[PDB]
């Protein structure tokens, strides 16, 4: 029964639990990698004494955080747990294919581990640009294992996207239109359309890299008439959609959390929030070359990409102001989840605004490939995704587990984390403006003070992660079983109790049309 | 070069870099304002016992918060694009210099008249003369005439690199098989520093760029002294 | 003998950041011209402009590789 | 050929508690064990190969 | 030849597919494929909510085009009202 | 949210144990590797 | 059929909080330790 | 944009069989003829060791490492030229 | 029990064996490319084929034999197959992008022209045109099969599907012969790279599609399909039209425009 239940699952909740477990474990790996990065930079000189290893650590840090921590937690974990419950469905459309999306990830992760253990690792950047990632500058198996790791993660998410789109379109109650489905369900649907369209292009691109490295193709090799910049276009045609994939389920959870702890039955401006997510998803496909403003493109192309990129601020701002307008007039419950969501709104806004700075290709000449970009995305992506994830975990942990957290401990954990991430990343703006490149194992002496402070910040967030583990233990250790939650009339996922039975909605909800 | 505890951009050495500084001041003011308004409004929403939990109508307020961001974006984009098109307009240089990236050093070619070329390596920390800068000096600097429009052509003989000099507002990727152009104009004599800006392997952190800007007559003497 | 040559001027055929084709075209132009001028009545001095431009713009290793391949019979452009 | 679908419908609807991947009878079990043995053995072999490839081989 | 030899659903559908097909013939919806049409929802004319058991979750879209659905368990016994719009619902077991 | 009283309450002493054990499980292995970095770099 | 309810819908036991603490410590500690040991492995390789 | 054919009234199997045998398979027959007229081998061209062709940055994982997967000795020269 | 129409699937080992097969194939390719051995790759290919066979066998058991494919379940499978085909279109789009990027801006290494110096393309009016007529014809014949099935005509469904499969096999053998006769190779710069990777992935999809049609052929022989319920046949036809449309784009782009 253990193997049948946990290895042969066809249950959306159990598969969601596997994803949350996997993502949490990956989060520990990616955190350890981030601390090694900051240890190398925490004083001038060399710590590891091997900058190829440093580059391998940076590369792995990013792949682990994006592909094994954020997307499995948001889409595989919260998506599988919550989406069928929020639409009253009895499971996902393809419950058995769903289990394969999960089980592809431990092999994917194993292939990434293998990449770093054989030869000298893939010290390429998570972008894996040729020719550095080609078979002369990265000879041997490491880059190919990385490519295969990405193929398996890609198949996992493409099939998961097929599952979520089908579920959400096809398995709502017959009376419920798409404009009666909760915003988190919208956010997953749109994220899934972005994955469906973007990951195959990445797959095409890394497959061409594979064949340049092993079958004597020259897609990216000028000696055969190829072009390194073609790889960049294919990569970023996937990679800009990817960053919106990483935040969109977060936007969906934030809408639910802010609504809930403002004591509201609904988010402010629902159709605007749907519009804004669809607009961000659409614009997210026509901006990718803002990752390429220094490669030598024509001025009119740089002008188009500057302009198109900035337009995304308009729908994003509608969502930010609408969250504020949801708080407006609320009976505010200062829960730990609410704290995470409030920190999200502010830190995501800061990060989005430095993204608008970078959108200006003239200024990006001086800021590209510097710590200003690192600061931008650790605000908007790293803090953005982590705070939405923490807010969602604290809010829904009692649903998934049946047990309550200690709220005081959870607030302490929030406080430590908020200090730690801001001490870590805010000084990196100064390092970027003053010209410190990213992807460096050591820096000119002038940059010492802010690197020292940033590394000290990284340890504070380590203390938070450790505390988070203790807090989860304490909840399972004390076994305070949930009785009731408020606002179930507008939060259907709670209405089958905590945790819900293995099968829910065997008798579907009754919704009439009138 | 950067200096300890620096918060902003290196001092501008070229007119285009001055333009960027003014454009950044303009944009950062907007960033500060919007960030601070969001923070304020969060605190405003959270500091009253008054409530209103029934459905709120959204249409009117959404005109404001699409039109006003649209106007702000236009006020960023107009100076942004003006500077973009300035950088691109015809500058008619008096000198072309090529630089080729390698793992891990730069080489330079001055082939307008004489066929001069040479390699430029970081000085190891153990060899720095007293008072010289760790990770930044090179053995052979890029001698150039000040107050003159110079065409730099950038490429690579192996992996990607990127040739950058922050105080001149310059960063151009060095791509094998491709010859990227940028223009360089220093308002001042002196030494101007930069660092490889596209990850290129083991020693990415250790292949810096040093320009040495001098009056034309001294540039010519130096050129002349190379034959 | 019109010279006063300093460096290659702006060429409206090649107005963007990628200058590869400008180097390539003048390299071809010079060598096509220098071949033509081995007919009866020709001197390579007429080819000088292309020569100065490609020497100014082209990386030395590109010129050297192209020269080597012209001598091997493996140059892929038409001269 | 004749239409024998009804007899397969009777077989696969028999209330014997078997999951669908084993409900055809003893051949299903054989094919399953072959498959799983190859998968788990290959996975063990792949881990062996990682170990081998993780260290320089002289 | 333009002949035959392809089974029909009536001949060969089985299991739940066949139950759905047969119920559709009789105009019944035991598997909840259709959205029910509301009554006036008064106390005298409550919406009648079938269930195989003694409680079922109702979602109430109180006005046409509301995006917010109001969810609650409806129990056997006296009709209950939507906590948002007050329309009445009465469970009819099975 | 409302909840039944803890089935198996975790005293402050019990918490101090779980916290210390948790923190040690992160810190000791990483500490061992980092302490011995120079023993690695010289091999 | 499977067990349901708090502490029964998970692939690890919470019957004993100290056994749990060992499990969680091995679980999260193994993931956190792994990058330090891979770095060690690469530094030691040659 | 519908060719010069023209036969509906309630589409069906009979019409699509008519297209299959009356248009589609005749087209295949005609292209098969066309093709099995212009078949026969062309003069293979002088070998020139162009550096953008016969690329070898890593040996192939079969044979001697220097032959492509569907190598045809009559028309595929190696980096050093045609085979004996 | 349930009173919805959706399918609660029995716990299954095939997701796990499929995921492990993926680990074995990719680590197997790595070992082939770098450590001169096909062992892991052969195990992975074998377990992948075993996984697909048993998984789709079980889907047949669940639907033809157990009745779980209600109209709602079928509707879900229609969406799933359309979405899968869309993802496959985007995969090919990446290869077309690479082709147009290289061919619209030929670099000096090529001769600054397209086709590159030294490349002698196939004549698109010879076997490539025949292949085009073959796949177009099989789109007509599979539509005849579809209508015959809907009209209850077993014999003509089987004839038309047989013709469709025969044309798919003919395409594959023609393409195998053209690969062998081609005077250029995958190592012939970006021309060979784009040609063989793009037509090669397409050829793989022709083999996949043909195999899917063969599965349908045998299921039809065994009377699995009704005149109204036959989604495996509809999915294989959709997939087959997708393979035909990709070919037309390849023919116009790489063979004809690129020659
Ligand atoms: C529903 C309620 C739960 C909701 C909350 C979810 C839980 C969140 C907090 C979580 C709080 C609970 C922690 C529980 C501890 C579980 C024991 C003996 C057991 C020892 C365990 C150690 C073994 C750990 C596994 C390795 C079957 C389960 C699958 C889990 C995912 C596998 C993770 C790693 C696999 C990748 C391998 C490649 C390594 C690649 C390395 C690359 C560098
Ligand atoms: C929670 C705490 C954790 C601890 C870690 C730190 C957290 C961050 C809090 C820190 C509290 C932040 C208050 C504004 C910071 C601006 C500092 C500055 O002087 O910046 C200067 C400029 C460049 O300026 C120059 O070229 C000239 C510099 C010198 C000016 C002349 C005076 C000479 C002396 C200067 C003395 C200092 C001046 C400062 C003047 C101070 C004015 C406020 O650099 C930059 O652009 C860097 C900007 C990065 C872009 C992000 C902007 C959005 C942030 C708005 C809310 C803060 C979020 C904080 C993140 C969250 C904070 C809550
Ligand atoms: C969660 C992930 C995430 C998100 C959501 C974003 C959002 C944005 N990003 Fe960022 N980005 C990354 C993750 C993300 N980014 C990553 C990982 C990289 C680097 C990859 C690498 O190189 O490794 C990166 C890199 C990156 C670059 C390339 C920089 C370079 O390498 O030189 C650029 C350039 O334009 C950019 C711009 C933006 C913009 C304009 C947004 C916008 O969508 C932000 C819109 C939000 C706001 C503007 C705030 C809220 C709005 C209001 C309150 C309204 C009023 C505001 C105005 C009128 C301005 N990003
Ligand atoms: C979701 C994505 C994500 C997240 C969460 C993080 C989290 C962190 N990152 Fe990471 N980082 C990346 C994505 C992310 N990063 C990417 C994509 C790059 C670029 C890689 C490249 O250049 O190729 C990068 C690069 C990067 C660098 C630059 C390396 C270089 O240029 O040389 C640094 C340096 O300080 C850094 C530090 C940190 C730190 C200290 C944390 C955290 O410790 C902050 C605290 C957060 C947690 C502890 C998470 C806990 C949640 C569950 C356990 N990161
Ligand atoms: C007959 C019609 C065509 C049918 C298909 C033929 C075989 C293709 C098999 C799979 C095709 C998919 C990969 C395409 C990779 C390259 C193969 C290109 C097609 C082909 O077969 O190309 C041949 C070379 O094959 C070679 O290198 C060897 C190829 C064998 C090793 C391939 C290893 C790479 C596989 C990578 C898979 C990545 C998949 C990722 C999917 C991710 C999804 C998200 C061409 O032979 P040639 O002798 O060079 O020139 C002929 C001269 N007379
Ligand atoms: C470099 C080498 C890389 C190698 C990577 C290898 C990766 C994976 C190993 C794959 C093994 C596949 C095993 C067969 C999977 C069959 C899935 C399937 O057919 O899923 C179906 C749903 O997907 C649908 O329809 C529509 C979708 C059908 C998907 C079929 C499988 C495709 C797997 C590869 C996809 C790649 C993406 C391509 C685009 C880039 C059925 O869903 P179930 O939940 O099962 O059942 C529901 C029941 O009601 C049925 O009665
Ligand atoms: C000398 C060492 C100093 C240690 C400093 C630690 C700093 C802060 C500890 C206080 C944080 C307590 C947070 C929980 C308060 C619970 C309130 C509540 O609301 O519980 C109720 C019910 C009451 C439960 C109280 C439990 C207190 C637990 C102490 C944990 C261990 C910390 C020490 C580390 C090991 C030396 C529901
Ligand atoms: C809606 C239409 C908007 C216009 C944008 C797309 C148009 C492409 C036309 C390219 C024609 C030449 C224009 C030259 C401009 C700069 C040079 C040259 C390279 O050109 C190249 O391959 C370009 C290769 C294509 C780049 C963009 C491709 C996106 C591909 C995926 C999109 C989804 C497609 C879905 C298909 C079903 C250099
Ligand atoms: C030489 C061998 C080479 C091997 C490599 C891959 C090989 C071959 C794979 C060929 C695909 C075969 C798929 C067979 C699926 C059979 C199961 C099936 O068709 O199942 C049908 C459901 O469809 C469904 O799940 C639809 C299921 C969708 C299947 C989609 C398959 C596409 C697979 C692509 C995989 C590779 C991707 C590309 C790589 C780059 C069952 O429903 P019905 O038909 O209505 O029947 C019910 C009636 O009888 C009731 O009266
Ligand atoms: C980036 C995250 C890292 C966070 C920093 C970790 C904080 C410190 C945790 C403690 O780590 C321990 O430190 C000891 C030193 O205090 C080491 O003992 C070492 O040093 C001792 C004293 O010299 C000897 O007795 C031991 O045998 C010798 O192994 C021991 O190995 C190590 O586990
Ligand atoms: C999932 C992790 C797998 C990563 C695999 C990396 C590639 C490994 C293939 C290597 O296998 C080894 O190769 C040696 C040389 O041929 C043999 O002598 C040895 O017997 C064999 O075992
Ligand atoms: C028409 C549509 C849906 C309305 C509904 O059926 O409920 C609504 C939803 C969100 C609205 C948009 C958003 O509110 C954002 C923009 C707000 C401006 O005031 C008008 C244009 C604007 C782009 C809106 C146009 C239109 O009213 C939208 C698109
Ligand atoms: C045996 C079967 C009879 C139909 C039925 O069983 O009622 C018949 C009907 C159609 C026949 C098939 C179709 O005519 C198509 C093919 C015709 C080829 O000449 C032989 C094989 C071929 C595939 C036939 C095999 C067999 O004779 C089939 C399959
Ligand atoms: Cu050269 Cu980085
Ligand atoms: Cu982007
Ligand atoms: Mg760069
Ligand atoms: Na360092
Ligand atoms: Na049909
Ligand atoms: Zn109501």
């Amino acid at each position: 029964m253990f193997i049948n239940r946990w290895l042969f699952s066809t249950n959306h909740k159990d598969i969601g639990t596997l994803y949350l477990l996997f993502g949490a474990w990956a989060g520990m790996v990616g955190t350890a990698l981030s601390l090694l990065i900051r240890a190398e930079l925490g004083q001038p000189g060399t710590l590891l004494g091997d900058d190829q290893i440093y580059n391998v650590v940076v590369t792995a840090h990013a792949f682990v955080m994006i592909f094994f921590m954020v997307m499995p937690i948001m889409i595989g974990g919260f998506g599988n747990w919550l989406v069928p419950l929020m639409i009253g469905a009895p499971d996902m459309a393809f419950p058995r294919m769903n289990n394969m999306s999960f089980w592809l990830l431990p092999p994917s992760f194993l292939l990434l581990l293998a990449s770093s253990m054989v030869e000298a690792g893939a010290g390429t950047g998570w972008t894996v640009y040729p020719p550095l990632a080609g078979n002369l500058a990265h000879a041997g198996a490491s880059v190919d294992l990385t490519i295969f790791s990405l193929h398996l993660a890609g198949v996992s998410s493409i099939l998961g996207a097929i599952n979520f789109i089908t579920t959400i379109i096809n398995m709502k109650p017959p009376a419920m239109s798409q404009y009666q489905t909760p915003l988190f369900v919208w956010s997953v649907m749109i994220t899934a359309v972005l994955l469906l369209l973007s990951l195959p292009v990445l797959a095409a691109g890394i497959t061409m890299l594979l064949t340049d490295r092993n079958l004597n193709t020259t897609f990216f090799d000028p000696a055969g008439g190829g072009d390194p910049i073609l790889y960049q276009h294919l990569f970023w045609f996937f990679g800009h959609p990817e960053v919106y994939i990483l935040i969109l389920p977060g936007f969906g959870m934030i809408s639910h959390i802010v609504t809930y702890y403002s004591g509201k039955k609904e988010p402010f401006g629902y159709m605007g929030m749907v519009w804004a997510m669809m607009s961000i998803g659409f614009l997210g496909f026509i901006v990718w070359a803002h990752h390429m403003f220094t490669v030598g493109m024509d001025v009119d192309t740089r002008a188009y990409f500057t302009s198109a990129t900035m337009i995304i601020a308009i729908p994003t701002g509608v969502k930010v102001f609408s969250w504020l307008a949801t708080l407006h007039g609320g009976n505010i419950k200062w829960s730990p989840a609410m704290m995470w969501a409030l920190g999200f709104i502010f830190l995501f806004t800061v990060g989005g605004l430095t993204g608008i700075v970078l959108a200006n290709s003239s200024l990006d000449i001086v800021l590209h490939d510097t710590y200003y970009v690192v600061a931008h995305f650790h605000y908007v992506l790293s803090m953005g995704a982590v705070f939405a994830i923490m807010g969602g975990f604290v809010h829904w942990f009692p649903l998934f587990s049946g047990y309550t957290l200690n709220d005081t401990w959870a607030k302490i954990h929030f406080a430590i984390m908020f200090v730690g991430v801001n001490m870590t990343f805010f000084p990196q703006h100064f390092l970027g403006l003053s010209g410190m490149p990213r992807r460096y194992s050591d820096y000119p002496d002038a940059y010492t003070m802010w690197n020292t402070i940033s590394s000290m910040g990284s340890f504070i967030s380590l203390t938070a992660v450790m505390l988070m583990v203790f807090i989860i233990w304490e909840a399972f250790a004390s076994k305070r079983e949930v009785l009731t939650v408020d606002l179930t009339t507008t939060n259907l996922e709670w209405l089958n109790g905590c945790p819900p039975p293995y099968h829910t909605f065997e008798e579907p909800t009754y919704v009439n049309l009138k | 070069m950067a200096y300890p505890m620096q918060l902003g951009f290196q001092d501008a050495t070229s007119p285009i870099m001055e333009e960027l500084l003014h454009f950044h001041d303009h944009t950062l003011m907007i960033v500060f304002l919007i960030s601070s308004l969001v923070l304020y409004i969060i605190s405003l929403m959270l500091t009253t016992k008054l409530t209103h939990t029934s459905t709120m109508d959204a249409q009117e307020v959404e005109t404001i918060w699409t039109i006003l961001p649209a106007i702000i974006l236009i006020l960023i984009a107009l100076p942004s694009l003006r500077i973009l098109y300035m950088m691109d307009e015809i500058n008619n240089p008096s000198l072309t210099v090529k630089t080729m990236g390698h793992q891990w050093y730069w080489s330079y070619e001055y082939t307008d008249y004489e066929d001069l070329s040479f390699d430029s390596y970081m000085i190891p920390t153990s060899e720095l003369k007293p008072g010289e800068l760790r990770l930044l000096e090179v053995d052979n600097r890029v001698v150039l005439p000040m107050e003159m429009t110079i065409r730099m052509l950038v490429s690579s003989e192996d992996v990607l690199h990127s040739w950058a000099v922050p105080s001149l507002g310059l960063k151009t990727d060095a791509i094998p098989g491709r010859l990227n152009q940028t223009t360089l104009m220093s308002s001042r004599p002196g030494l101007y520093y930069g660092q490889c800006s596209e990850i290129c392997g083991s020693n990415h952190s250790f292949m810096p760029i040093v320009l040495e800007l001098v009056p034309l007559k001294y540039f010519e003497k130096w050129s002349a002294s190379m034959l | 003998k019109i010279k006063n040559y300093q460096t290659a001027p702006f060429d409206s055929r090649f107005p963007n950041q990628n200058q590869t084709r400008n180097c390539w075209q003048n390299y071809l132009d010079f060598h096509r011209c220098e071949k033509a001028m081995t007919a009866k009545g020709g001197d390579v001095s007429v080819c000088e402009w292309y020569r100065r431009v490609y020497k100014s713009l082209c990386p030395i290793s590109w010129v050297s590789t192209w020269d080597d391949r012209r001598a091997e019979g493996t140059f892929p452009g038409k001269i | 050929f004749e239409n024998r679908v009804a007899e397969k419908q009777k077989l696969f609807q028999e209330d014997n508690g078997l999951p669908v991947h084993l409900k055809g009878g003893a051949t299903d079990n054989i094919l399953y064990r072959v498959t799983m043995t190859l998968c788990l053995g290959g996975t063990l072999y792949s881990l062996y190969c990682l170990g081998w490839a993780s260290f320089p081989h002289k | 030849a333009s002949g035959g030899g392809v089974p029909t659903d009536e001949e060969q559908a089985t299991g739940l597919e066949r139950e759905v097909m047969l119920a559709a013939r009789k105009g019944q919806d035991p598997y909840n494929i259709l959205a029910p049409k509301a009554t006036s929802g008064t106390k005298e004319d409550p919406n009648l909510v079938p269930s195989i058991t003694n409680k079922r979750i109702v979602g109430c879209i109180c006005e046409e085009d509301n995006s917010t659905v109001i969810w609650f368990w409806l129990h056997k016994g006296e009709a209950q009202r939507c906590p948002s719009c007050g329309t009445h619902y009465k469970l009819v077991p099975h | 949210i409302t909840a039944k009283p803890a089935k198996t309450p975790t005293s402050p002493k019990e918490q101090a144990i779980g916290l210390s054990v948790t923190f040690l499980s992160f810190l000791l292995p990483a500490g061992w590797v980092l302490y011995h970095l120079d023993n690695y770099k010289k091999s | 059929h499977y067990e349901e309810g708090p502490g029964k819908n998970i692939p690890f036991s919470v019957e004993n909080k100290w056994r749990l603490l060992a499990m969680m410590t091995l679980f999260f500690g193994s993931g956190f330790a792994a990058p330090f040991f891979i770095v060690r492995h690469q530094l030691l390789k040659k | 944009a519908s060719a010069a054919k023209g036969d509906h009234g309630g589409t069906g199997a009979r019409t699509w069989r008519f297209l299959t045998f009356g248009l589609a398979l005749p087209s295949v027959a005609l292209c098969t003829l066309n093709s099995w007229l212009h078949s026969g081998h062309r003069e293979r061209p002088a070998f020139i060791p162009y550096h953008h062709l016969r690329i070898r940055t890593k040996p192939f994982s079969w044979g001697d490492g220097n032959h492509t997967f569907f190598h045809n000795p009559r028309v595929n020269p190696l980096p050093t030229g045609y085979e004996k | 029990h349930q009173t919805h129409a959706y399918h609660m699937v029995n716990p299954s080992p095939w997701p796990l064996t499929g995921a492990l097969s993926a680990l074995l194939m990719t680590s197997g390719l790595t070992m082939w490319f770098h450590f001169n051995s096909m062992t892991l790759l052969m195990i992975g290919l074998t377990t992948n084929m075993l996984t697909m066979y048993q998984w789709w066998r079980d889907v047949i058991r669940e639907s033809t034999f157990q009745g779980h494919h209600t109209p709602a379940v079928q509707k879900g499978l229609r969406y799933g197959m359309i979405l899968f085909i869309i993802s496959e279109v985007l995969f090919f789009t990446g290869f077309f992008w690479a082709f147009y990027h290289s061919s619209l801006a030929p670099t000096p290494e090529l001769g600054g022209c397209w086709p590159p110096t030294g490349i002698h393309p196939l004549n698109p009016l010879e076997v490539p045109l025949l292949n085009t007529s073959v796949l177009l014809a099989s789109g007509v014949s599979i539509t005849w099969a579809h209508h015959s099935l809907m009209e209850g005509d077993r014999k003509h469904m089987l004839q038309a599907l047989f013709i469709t499969i025969t044309l798919g096999v003919y395409f594959t053998l023609l393409q195998a012969s053209e690969y062998y006769e081609a005077p250029f190779t995958i190592s012939d710069g970006v021309y060979g790279s784009t040609f063989f990777v793009a037509t090669g992935f397409h050829g793989l999809h022709v083999i996949i599609g043909s195999t899917f049609l063969i599965v349908c052929f045998f299921r039809q022989l065994k009377f699995h399909f009704t005149s109204n319920h036959h989604f495996g046949f509809e999915a294989a036809a959709w997939y087959w039209h997708f393979v035909d449309v990709v070919w037309l784009f390849l023919y116009v782009s790489i063979y004809w425009w690129g020659s």
